[PDB]
This record gives structure tokens, sequence and C-alpha cells, in this order.
């Protein structure tokens, strides 16, 4: 939350759910990177 | 250096010799006499211009009237049919017959869509519509996002379909009609006759955007002028997709707009300011509205959210009445994603009255509270909308006329006025027309009153199109001068009728294209906007023609002569002509009437030929087996009878001519008498002159081709090897050199073009030509234009024989008034004639420009194909300047000095013709060169907008209007 948190202001109308946004939304993305499902996507976004 | 007499006496002989050579060899003193010698086969008629306005306004009125009865008749049947609807639900076993447009012709095609029937129409052609189309029925148009067969889709179309009685009826009580059209409030389209739609929907790669809730007709009828003011949200929380589609919201909604509306657009983000250079409401004209336009695409999202401010902005503003205002309907439009103080505070100072209304927008997909701004929308009589993606802006940025509609409901009888909007262009390809538009209200259970909640909405627009050659046809301009015309103007400065006005769009700008970013496959939209030229933009701006039109705007007739700058109808001269200015308002409308006839056209010639055997022989006269011993001769297309046809060929239009007049008698019981009878007595003239006079000297030295023009409509040109050089238009009334000649008093050069395909140069010759006088009783008439082409060689060998040939030492060259280039001394400026002297010497042009021996001025014209920059043809703005003598005086005499250097010049004027001659040292003596001076279209973008609105034109909007209606419910959003 604190690094990605509302920087996804991606002007493109590609939707990116797994995002930083708010705690819950924070919790599942961890979660997802944990799991190791398509973290990749989520590494990406943060480096865009 | 020579001196004064000596040049005087070389220019001397030089006009002589060219004054001689023209009138000897043209013959205008001839053509005079046997125009004198008759005085029995015409009568002189006068041109009274106060009755010819006072009759065309009449005309132009009572059509009008005739269209709005008909627009009546179809509101009242609509609702009439509308009150007794049944709304049922379940089509599939009566289904609904109707032609749907834009669907292919195949009777193969199967559709077979369950609850609908379709119609395959016969499709004859028809004239007056450039297209095929069939009387039997209507058409029906549906947006192709709106899914036809829908319950609310299939109950419009069974309703409407009464509509065709009406539709057929009102083409057999007057068969003149054009495009009739029910604009429903649900997206349909219903027009009467039946035409396949323009674009199909994917047949081709193209596909069409057409909503009929969005065209300037139906967003006329459906409300009032507004006051309206955009506040945008430019906090931070708005960056990326919001921001991205607030930008093209707020586009789209000022798409929505029209003359008669005042709009700004103001952001705020802990501070409200405007997004450009406007300050305050602006008429939200072309212009006004692309300036806006490009300001908010350039927004960007920084700050904390504070809706306050922006709102006491935006209220302030709204306060103003220092400014041009449609003074209606004030209204707030909030453009924000989402928040949590709703500012009630700002509400109960600003607006306690409700006296505006507040609409609010939540863009994006996010996760912000959006109750406090639909509080915020339905507490200020407003409304509340969503836009999460593209496809929606279009819907939803134009249903906000729903709401303003309420007090125009509410109103009843009296709101049922017929209003007509601005000139545009056809979607079904017909031309430049206007519509008349009427509202129908929905009443159901009038008589009872049960619901009267969704009786607040409007069901629809019934509109009806006029083609503006309707109106041209009631202001016939054949008994005028080519100089005198008629124009119409709005209450709004805009010509409803002008020479020139043009089927083009008016371009603003500079078009730039990036053709990197332009996929080959998507079918970008193409225009919009109507055709909206003020009456100033149309001529040259002058200090008296503002009065005028400032005085014909509120309703005022009156008459008023005045000198006047006229510019040719090449955009390359500029003549100063007496002119006289008589107008009279059209009493039904709001449309003023002015008809503008120069002097010595105040009479005109009515022929009063009445033996047959002499029409005959006048008739014969004209045909193309004599062409070698009368000369060739050219015919302008004018609607001598219906059946006959203008066919812009001119040789197989004149055979045309000779068998339907050589056939059928010239009884004419059908056909126009009086323009027949006067081409064939202009026809039986020239042709005396051409065989009494032209053809006893068959070869003149200096004379490549000799050409009469005559009022009528007849041209010859002797040599018939000299026919094919001729590139005038057949047509007398648009031939500029005809014009130039009838305004001017002596003898006219044209000077050929340059850069042009073609023989134009050597193998034409240079024109001059001259206009013929004549005098019945004293008064003017200048019926035919006379004159010929000399040789290029001849008059080198004239001026040749200091100025001596290729001479290194002297320049000596002739301008027209205009600073074209006619004969050189060196065989270099020679090989390019025609061009612009700042061409090929811009320093003593622009001395020339400086001590007052040229005058210039500089206009815009907003009709012209532009091509695309880096930053097919597109429409913008391009500069023209047009050059013309200043005094009166003849001689001018200075040295011009560029660099250390001493070029003396010495410019005389030729008496009785307008041209010049000028010698300098050459240019060589001093290799000096700052900057072309360019005489030519350039592509160009001003006047800075944003400064005409602190001193705008004078204007008069609608006086009548409905907003703030007690009865109003209100409690939707
Ligand atoms: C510039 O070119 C002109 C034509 O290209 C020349 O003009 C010709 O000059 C002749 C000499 O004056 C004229 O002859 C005269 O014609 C009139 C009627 O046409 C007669 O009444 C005169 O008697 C006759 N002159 C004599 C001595 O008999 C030509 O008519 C005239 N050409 C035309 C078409 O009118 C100029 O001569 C020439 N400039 C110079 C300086 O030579
Ligand atoms: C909208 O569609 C409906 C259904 O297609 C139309 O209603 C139909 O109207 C016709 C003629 O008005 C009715 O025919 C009549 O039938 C009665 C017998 O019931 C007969 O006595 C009459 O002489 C006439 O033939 C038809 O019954 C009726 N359909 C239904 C289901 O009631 C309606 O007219 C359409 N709307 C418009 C504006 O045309
Ligand atoms: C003009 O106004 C009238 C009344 O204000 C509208 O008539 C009403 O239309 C609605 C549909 O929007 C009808 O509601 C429907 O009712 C049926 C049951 O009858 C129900 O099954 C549907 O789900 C829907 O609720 C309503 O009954 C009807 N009222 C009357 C008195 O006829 C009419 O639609 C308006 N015209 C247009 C073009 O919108
Ligand atoms: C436009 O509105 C402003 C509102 O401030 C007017 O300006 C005031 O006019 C009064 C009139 O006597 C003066 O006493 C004030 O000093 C003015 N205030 C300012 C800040 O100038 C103004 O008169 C209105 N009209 C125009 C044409 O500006
Ligand atoms: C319709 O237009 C005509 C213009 O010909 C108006 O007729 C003139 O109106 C003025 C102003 O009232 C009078 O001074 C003239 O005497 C009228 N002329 C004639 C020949 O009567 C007429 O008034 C207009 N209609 C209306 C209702 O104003
Ligand atoms: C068109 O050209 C005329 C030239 O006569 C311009 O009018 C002159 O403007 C200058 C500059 O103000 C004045 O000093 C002259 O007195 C004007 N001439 C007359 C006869 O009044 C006119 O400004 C030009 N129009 C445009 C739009 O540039
Ligand atoms: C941030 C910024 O400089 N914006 C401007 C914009 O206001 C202006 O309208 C545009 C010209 O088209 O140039 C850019
Ligand atoms: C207007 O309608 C009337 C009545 O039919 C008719 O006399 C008149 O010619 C019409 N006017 C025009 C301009 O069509
Ligand atoms: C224009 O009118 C004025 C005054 O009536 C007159 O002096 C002038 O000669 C006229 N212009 C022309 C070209 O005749
Ligand atoms: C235009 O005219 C110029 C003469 O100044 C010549 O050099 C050039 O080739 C011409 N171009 C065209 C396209 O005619
Ligand atoms: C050119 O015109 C300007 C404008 O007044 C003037 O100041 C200047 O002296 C002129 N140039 C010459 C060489 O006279
Ligand atoms: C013509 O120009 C001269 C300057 O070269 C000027 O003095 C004169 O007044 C002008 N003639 C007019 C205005 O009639
Ligand atoms: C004009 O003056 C400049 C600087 O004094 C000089 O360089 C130039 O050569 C002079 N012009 C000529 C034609 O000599
Ligand atoms: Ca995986
Ligand atoms: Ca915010």
């Amino acid at each position: 939350m604190q690094l990605f948190g509302g920087r996804y202001d991606f002007e493109d109308t590609e939707v990116r759910r797994s995002n930083f946004d708010n705690f819950p939304q924070a919790l599942i993305s961890v979660f997802q990177v944990l799991t190791g499902e398509d973290w990749n996507s989520v590494m990406y976004n943060g480096i865009m | 250096f020579p001196s004064a007499v000596t040049i005087k006496s070389w220019v001397d002989k030089m006009q002589e010799d060219l004054v001689t050579l023209a009138k000897t060899a043209s013959g205008v003193h001839q053509l005079v006499d046997i125009y004198e010698k008759y005085q029995d086969l015409y009568t002189v008629e006068p041109n009274n211009a106060r009755q010819l306005v006072e009759i065309a306004a009449r005309d132009i009125e009572k059509l009008l009237s005739n269209r709005s009865k008909a627009l009546v008749r179809l509101a009242l049947e609509a609702e009439k049919v509308q009150a007794a609807h049944q709304w049922r639900e379940d089509f599939a076993s009566n289904e609904v017959v109707y032609y749907n447009a834009k669907d292919d012709l195949d009777p193969e095609k199967n559709d077979s869509e369950p609850g609908s029937q379709r119609i395959k129409p016969v499709f004859i052609d028809d004239a007056n519509f450039r297209r095929q189309v069939s009387y039997q029925h209507a058409a029906v148009h549906i947006p192709t996002d709106i899914y036809e067969g829908s319950t609310i889709v299939l109950n419009e179309l069974n309703w409407t379909s009464a509509l065709d009685d009406v539709f057929k009826k009102n083409r057999e009580e007057d068969p003149s009609l054009l495009w009739q059209v029910f604009g429903s409030a649900t997206g349909l389209a219903r027009y009467y006759p039946a035409s396949p739609w323009v674009d199909n929907s994917r047949t081709p790669n193209k596909i069409d955007l057409y909503d009929v809730r969005r065209r300037p007709w139906y967003i006329q009828g459906a409300a009032s002028p507004k006051d309206m003011l955009i506040l945008v949200d430019v906090s931070g929380s708005v960056s990326g997709l919001t921001l991205k589609l607030i930008r093209t919201s707020v586009s789209e909604m000022l798409e929505t707009l029209s003359d008669d509306d005042f709009v700004n657009v103001a952001s705020f983000n802990s501070n409200a300011q405007d997004v450009s250079c406007f300050q305050h409401l602006v008429q939200a004209n072309v212009r006004n509205k692309k300036v806006l336009k490009d300001a908010v695409n350039n927004i960007t999202a920084k700050g904390i959210t504070d809706y306050k401010k922006g709102f006491s902005f935006a209220f302030e503003q709204l306060l103003n009445y220092n400014v041009s205002r449609a003074n209606c309907n004030k209204i707030i439009m909030l453009f924000t994603d989402g928040g949590e103080e709703r500012a009630q505070e700002i509400f109960a100072k600003y607006n306690k009255d409700k006296k505006v209304r507040v609409f609010t927008f939540s863009v994006g997909q996010h996760n912000y509270d959006r109750g406090p701004i639909q509080w915020m929308a339905c507490e200020n009589k407003g409304y509340y909308y969503e836009i999460p993606s593209i496809g929606a802006i279009r819907i939803n940025t134009q249903e906000y006329l729903d709401v303003l509609g309420r007090p125009m409901v509410l109103a009843g009888d009296k709101a049922k006025q017929v209003q007509w909007t601005n000139v545009y262009l056809d979607a079904l390809e017909l031309g430049l027309v206007i519509t008349g538009t009427l509202p129908v209200f929905n009443i159901t259970g009038q008589f009872e009153n049960k619901t009267n909640l969704k009786n607040q909405l409007i069901l629809g627009v019934m509109g009806v199109d006029v083609s503006l050659e309707d109106i041209k046809r009631l202001t016939p301009r054949f008994t005028l001068c080519p100089n005198g015309y008629y124009f119409a103007i709005d209450p709004n400065g805009y010509v409803l009728l002008h020479p020139n006005l043009q089927p083009k769009p008016i371009g603003v700008g500079i078009p730039t294209i990036n053709l990197r970013k332009r996929r080959p496959n998507v079918q970008n939209p193409k225009s919009q906007e109507p055709v909206t030229l003020d009456f100033l933009d149309a001529e040259l701006e002058n200090d008296i023609k503002v009065e005028i039109r400032n005085k014909m705007i509120d309703g005022e007739s009156g008459e008023k002569t005045f000198r006047t700058l006229v510019k040719s109808q090449d955009e390359r001269y500029i003549d100063k002509g007496n002119r006289t200015y008589t107008w009279t308002p059209v009493n039904g409308t709001d449309y003023s009437l002015a008809l503008v006839l120069p002097t010595y056209s105040f009479y005109y010639i009515k022929a009063k030929i009445e033996e047959t055997i002499t029409q005959a022989r006048y008739s014969e006269t004209l045909k193309p087996d004599n062409f070698e011993e009368s000369g060739y001769t050219f015919l302008a297309p004018r609607d001598y009878c219906s059946d006959l046809k203008p066919s812009d060929n001119n040789t197989e239009f004149l055979l045309n001519f000779n068998e339907f007049i050589d056939r059928k008698t010239p009884n004419n019981p059908s056909c126009n008498t009086d323009l027949i009878n006067r081409v064939l007595l202009d026809a039986g003239f020239t042709n005396e002159l051409v065989q009494n006079y032209w053809s006893k000297q068959k070869n003149i030295k200096g004379v490549k081709a000799r050409f009469v023009v005559t009022d009528g409509g007849i041209t010859r040109v002797y040599p018939k090897e000299a026919g094919e050089n001729w590139q005038e238009n057949p047509e007398t009334y648009e031939d500029s050199f005809y014009k130039r000649s009838l305004d001017n008093d002596n003898y006219v050069f044209t000077a050929p073009y340059f850069n042009k395909s073609g023989p134009g140069a050597y193998e034409s010759g240079i024109m001059v030509s001259k206009a013929v006088e004549i005098y019945i009783q004293g008064k003017l008439l200048k019926p035919a234009v006379v004159g010929i082409k000399i040789d290029v060689n001849s008059w080198i060998e004239n001026f040749t024989k200091d100025c001596k040939r290729n001479s290194d030492v002297m320049d000596c060259v002739i301008l027209d008034d205009g600073g074209f280039l006619l004969m050189a001394n060196h065989d270099d400026y020679t090989n390019q004639i025609g061009r612009f002297f700042g061409e090929i010497d811009p320093s003593l042009m622009r001395h020339l420009v400086n001590i007052s021996v040229y005058a210039f001025n500089k206009s815009y014209d907003y009709q012209s194909v532009c091509e695309p920059g880096a930053a097919s043809k597109q429409s913008c703005i391009t500069e023209q300047t047009q050059y013309f003598f200043d005094n009166d005086s003849k001689s001018f005499s200075g040295v011009l000095d560029c660099g250390n250097c001493s070029r003396i010049f010495h410019v005389e004027k030729l008496m009785n013709t307008n041209l010049i001659f000028i010698m300098v040292e050459s240019k060589g003596t001093c290799p000096c060169d700052t900057r072309l001076l360019i005489q030519a279209e350039q592509t160009s973008d001003g006047p800075d907008p944003c400064d005409m609105v602190k001193q705008p034109r004078y204007r008069k909007g609608p006086d009548v209007c409905f907003d703030n209606n007690v009865l109003e419910d209100y409690t939707d959003c």
C-alpha cells in the first residue's frame, strides 16, 4: 500500500484488478503473489 | 536617367496604341450603335429596389408558413395517435411491419427477426431528391448500438406507423416538400419518403454514427437556449482513466450546444479557475467551442478536492450579467468521480430560490462515495448520470435535455411555436438545408389526469427540410446586373442566403493530423457542425456594412447608398463601386432580406420580339453549323424550361437547346418566355456585330482572338480555332472579367494564371475587355462586354521597338492593379508572366506599397480546402490578400536603398487603363533580397478568438423561452 498505493493511475482503458488501493485488495494481491499464481503481472504493473 | 518628359511621351504612345488597338478591334462603338439602332425590339424596364425586396420577402414568408402548416398537422396527429396506444408486450403474434433503412436490398436476406416484418420498396428515382425514393411508405432509422425489437422500440414502430398517412397527405397538398421526419426520444427516426440510408451498418468497412437526439434540429426543438457552465474536477483522485473519460465527455457535451447557447468550462482543485482565455460565458459558436475543446484536452490531475470553492466560482460566473447571455436556462454540469462533502451551505447561499439546475456526472470505475453528488443533483432540480466507459458517453451526455424540456411541456400550447435551424448539410446528401421543428408532447389520460409522471417529457420532434435552392428560386437574379444579388440574415448575423455561402463545411484553425496513429479500418467520424457564416465574413468588412447589418438584425427596413470595396469573382483584385442596399424584414420569421444593386442596374432590357420569322432566324443563328462564319457560340445553362436541364456540357446543352426551340414552337406553354426572348435577341445582336464588323478583318496582326459576352447568356469568339482556348464559364454571371469590366469605366487587363496546365501564356494571350454603355432614353445600360486577346509577342515588339532587350542596366515592366506581371524587358520575367510582382522583385514591391501607389488589405476565407500538416484534404481558414490602386495620382518618382545601394525608380500610370509602367535599375546593380511578398491563399488560423469575445458583434437572441415552472416534479435523479 505504501509503495504502489494509488500509483496505478494508468490512462489506458485496460483494467488491473490486482492492485494495492485499499487494505483488502492489498491483502488479496500479497496472497496471490504468495501462492505464486501470475505474480509476474503484478510485478509488471508495479514496474510500469 | 531619362527625365519625366521622355517617359510621359513614351507611356502616352503606349497607352494610345493599346487603346486604339482594343477600340478598333473589339468594336465597342459598333455594338453600341446596333444596340441604339433598333430601340424597338426591346423595352427598358425599371428595377424597383423596394418592390422587389417586398415581393421576395412575401414569397419566402409564404413558403415558410406553408412548411409550418405541415408541421402542426403532424404534431397534432402524432399526439392524438400516441394518446390511444395500448402498450402490449408480446409482439411475436402480430408482427410490426416497417421498412428499416440501412439494410441490404437483396430479397434473399431472410431477416425473420422475432416481432418485426420487413418491407421491400420499389425505389423509383426522383428529382428534388438526387436519390431513389419510394412514396408509398416511410423509412425508419435506428442507431447501430440501439437494438431493434426491444419492447420500447417495437412500441414506437407500432404507433408511429399512423404518420405515413399524414406524410402522404402533406406531400399531396404540396408536392415540393422535402424530407419530413419524426425524431423519437428513443433514438428512432421515421422520415418520408422512404429512401435507403446513406451508410448501411457493416456491408463495407464503414459504420454510421447517427443518433437523431444529437442532430441540431432535434436539440433546438427539444429545449430552450441554455447558459451552461461546465465544472470539471481536476483534483488528484481523478488521475487515470477517469480524467480521460472526463475530457471525452466534456467534448461530447460541447458537441450538443448551438449558437443560441452560452457556455464556459472551469476546473477546480483546492482553487477554481477557467481552463482557457475566456473568463466568462461565450457565444458557443464553432470557434469558441474549438478553443474550449483544445483547452480541455490539456488538464492534468493534481491537488485536493474542494467543492465549495468550485461551486462559488461557478455561481459567480453565472451571475455576471455584464456580458452577452442567453439568460434562460442557467445550469451547472459537474464532472467528478465521488467525494464526501455535499456543500449544503453553498447551495443555501447561492441558489436558495433554486434558479440554477445542477447536473452531476460520476465518471469512471472507482470506489468513492457517490451519495453526495446524487444529493447535489436532485436537490437543485437536476439529474445524476454515470459514465463508466466510452460507450456510455454519447448516450449520457445528451439526456440532460429531457429535464430541460419539462417547463416547455408544462407550458402547453404556448410552446408549440415553429423554429428554424441554422444552415447545415443534409444527412441524406441533399445540399444545404434548414429544418423547421415542433415538439410533440405525451398526453395520456389528459382528460382524466391519471399519471402525469412520464407526461413531463416530450415524445420527440417533428421536422421539415427546406433546401436553400428552394429559397433561391424565389429570388431570381437574371433581370439584375451580374453585380447585383440578394442575401438574407439571421438575428444572429449568419447568412441564410448569400452568393459566397458554399456547401463546404466551415473550417476552423489549422488542420493537424498524425498519420502514424491512424488504423486503416476504423471509420472515424467526419463532421457534424452547421455551416454558420457571418455576414461580415462573407463580404469585405466595412464600417458602414456593420451599421447596415445591425440595422437589419433588429427588424428594421431602410435603404442606403455608399462607396464600398468589391472583391472580384476570383480573389485577385478589388474594385471600388457604388452600391445600394435595400432591406426589409420577413414578417412571419426572424430573417431579414436585403437586395444589393449597383448603379447602372436600375433598368434592364425586356425583349419585345413578336415576329416569328425573326425569332426563327435568331434561333438558327446560334447553330453549330456556321460557327466558322458567325463565331463559336456558348450558351448559359439557365432554366429556360423545366424539361431540358443544365448539364455542365456546353456543346450538348446547346444542341438540346437548338432542338428544343426548333422542334416545338417557342410559344412555351410552360417555359420561361422572357429568358428565351432575351437570349434570342442577344444572339441576334451579337451575330449582327460579328458578321458586319468582325468578319471584315479576319486577321489582325496583334489580335489573337475577339470575344463578346452579353447579358442573356450568349458568348461569341470569332475565330473557331480560338474556341478551345476559351476557359471562361459559359454562364456570363460568373465571369470575373465581366464583372470587373462592369465596375470599371475603362479598359481592363486580366493577367493570365501561372503554374496552370494548358495554353495560357503565349498560345492564349493577354485579355483586355471593356463594358458596352448604351443610352436609350437617358438611362444607363451595360448589357454586353466586348474585348480581345492580344498577342504576347506583338506586344513585346511594340514594347522594345534604356528600355532595351535583356538590358543589364535598366528594368522596364508593366503591371496591372494587383501587382501581376504583364510585360517584362529581359525575357526571363517574360517567361514567368502572370506572377505577382512581389514574387520576382520583393523590395521594389514593398516600397511601392509603402509609397502608397499600391493599397492592400487582407480577409479570411472560412470555407477552404487545406492540406493537413505534421504537428486527403481537410477544411481550414486561409488568408487572402488583394492589391489595388489608392490615389488618382499618375506619376511617382523616388529612390529605394537596400544595404548602401541606390536604385532610381519612376512609375507612371497609363491613362484610360488599369495598367502601370515601372522603370528601375537592374537587380544585379544591388544584390539585395529580404523576403518574398506572397500574394496567395495562405493557410491561417486567425483571428484570435479570445480577443473577439471582449467586444463581440451585435446579436439578438430569442425572446421567448420556458424554464422554472412550479408544477414540475423534479423528484428524479
Ligand atoms: C503597336 O502595335 C499596333 C498593332 O499591334 C500598331 O497599330 C497599328 O498602327 C498602324 C499605323 O498607325 C495603323 O494603321 C492605321 O489604321 C487606321 C485604321 O485601322 C487607318 O485609319 C490609318 O490610315 C492607318 N495608318 C496609315 C498610316 O494609313 C493600324 O490600324 C494599327 N493596328 C490596329 C490593329 O489598329 C502600332 O503601329 C504599333 N506601335 C508602333 C509604335 O508601331
Ligand atoms: C399496433 O399493432 C396492433 C397489432 O398489430 C394494431 O392493432 C390492430 O389493429 C387492427 C385494425 O385497427 C385490428 O383489426 C380489427 O380487428 C377487429 C376484430 O377484433 C375488427 O372488427 C376490425 O374491423 C379490424 O379488422 C386488430 O385487431 C388490432 N390488433 C389487436 C391485437 O388488437 C394497431 O393498430 C397498431 N397501431 C397502429 C397505430 O396502427
Ligand atoms: C407516455 O406516457 C404514458 C403515461 O405517462 C406512458 O404509458 C405508460 O408506459 C409504461 C411503460 O414505460 C407502462 O408501464 C408498463 O406497464 C405494464 C403493465 O401495463 C408493465 O407490464 C410494464 O413492465 C411497464 O411497467 C404504463 O403502463 C403506461 N401507462 C399508461 C397509463 O398507459 C407512455 O409509455 C409514454 N410514452 C412514451 C413514448 O414513452
Ligand atoms: C461588471 O461587474 C463589476 C462587478 O464588480 C462592476 O464593477 C464595479 O462597478 C461599480 C459601479 O459603480 C463600481 O463602484 C465598482 O468599483 C466596480 N468594481 C470593480 C472591481 O471594478 C462593473 O461596473 C460591471 N460592468 C462592467 C462593464 O465592467
Ligand atoms: C408585413 O410586411 C409589410 C411590408 O410590406 C408591412 O407593411 C408595412 O408596414 C409598415 C409598418 O406598420 C407600414 O408603415 C406600411 O404602411 C405597411 N405597408 C403597406 C403596403 O401596408 C406589414 O406591416 C407587415 N405585417 C405586420 C403584421 O406588421
Ligand atoms: C481594406 O483596404 C482599405 C483601403 O482603403 C482599408 O481602409 C483604410 O484603412 C487605413 C488604416 O486604418 C486607413 O488609414 C484608411 O483611411 C482606410 N481607407 C479608407 C478609404 O477609409 C481597410 O482597412 C481594409 N480592410 C481590411 C479588413 O483590412
Ligand atoms: C403556399 O400554399 C398555397 C396554398 O396551396 C399556394 O397557393 C402557394 O403557391 C404556396 N406557396 C409556395 C411558395 O409554394
Ligand atoms: C459613385 O457615385 C458618386 C456620387 O454619386 C460619383 O461621383 C462616382 O462617379 C460614382 N462612381 C462611378 C464609378 O461612377
Ligand atoms: C511552377 O512554375 C515555376 C516557375 O517559377 C517552375 O519552376 C515550376 O516547375 C512550376 N511547377 C509546376 C508544378 O507547374
Ligand atoms: C515604410 O513604411 C513605414 C510605415 O510608416 C515608414 O515608417 C517607413 O519610413 C517606410 N519606409 C520608407 C523607406 O520610407
Ligand atoms: C497619392 O500619394 C501621394 C504620396 O506619394 C500623396 O501625397 C497624395 O495625397 C495621394 N493622392 C491622393 C490621396 O489623392
Ligand atoms: C554595405 O555596408 C556593409 C557594412 O558597412 C558592407 O559590408 C557592404 O559591403 C556594403 N554594401 C556593398 C554593396 O558594398
Ligand atoms: Ca502459473
Ligand atoms: Ca477527489
